[PDB]
């Protein structure tokens, strides 16, 4: 096999949240928010598949498919593993945390 | 089906069975 199958998943991560992205581009300026910080959370390693498809649902309505937030987990270490290549470019202080929730 | 698979394999599902 070749180094570097994690960027399959990325089509569906990348493509999926677009459409949920606008699910709830309507409830508030905050939600905009919540949805860029969802996915961005969900590959910080600050959030879950289980918990961003749970909580997304209320920014992005993510009860849909009973088979779609198990497709995260099983795409996560593409979008996990690719993406943190990049991610150790940038190897800040996470520490910090902005939003900061109980989850 | 095709069209947008990723996204209809995860997303929608009352909208094709109904």
């Amino acid at each position: 096999g070749a180094m570097g199958s994690g960027a399959r998943q990325l089509s569906k991560l990348k493509r999926f949240l677009t459409t949920l992205q606008q699910f709830g581009n309507d409830i508030s300026p905050e939600i905009g928010e919540r949805v860029r910080t969802l996915v961005l959370g969900l590959v910080n390693s600050t959030l879950t598949i289980e918990e961003f498809h749970s909580k997304l649902q209320e920014a992005t309505n993510f009860p849909l498919r009973p088979f779609v937030i198990p497709f995260l987990k099983a795409n996560l270490p593409l979008l996990q593993r690719e993406l943190l290549h990049c991610a150790r470019l940038a190897k800040q202080n996470p520490a910090q945390y902005l939003a900061q929730h109980e989850q | 089906i095709g069209t947008d698979k990723e996204l209809s394999d995860l997303l929608d599902f009352s909208a094709m069975f109904s």
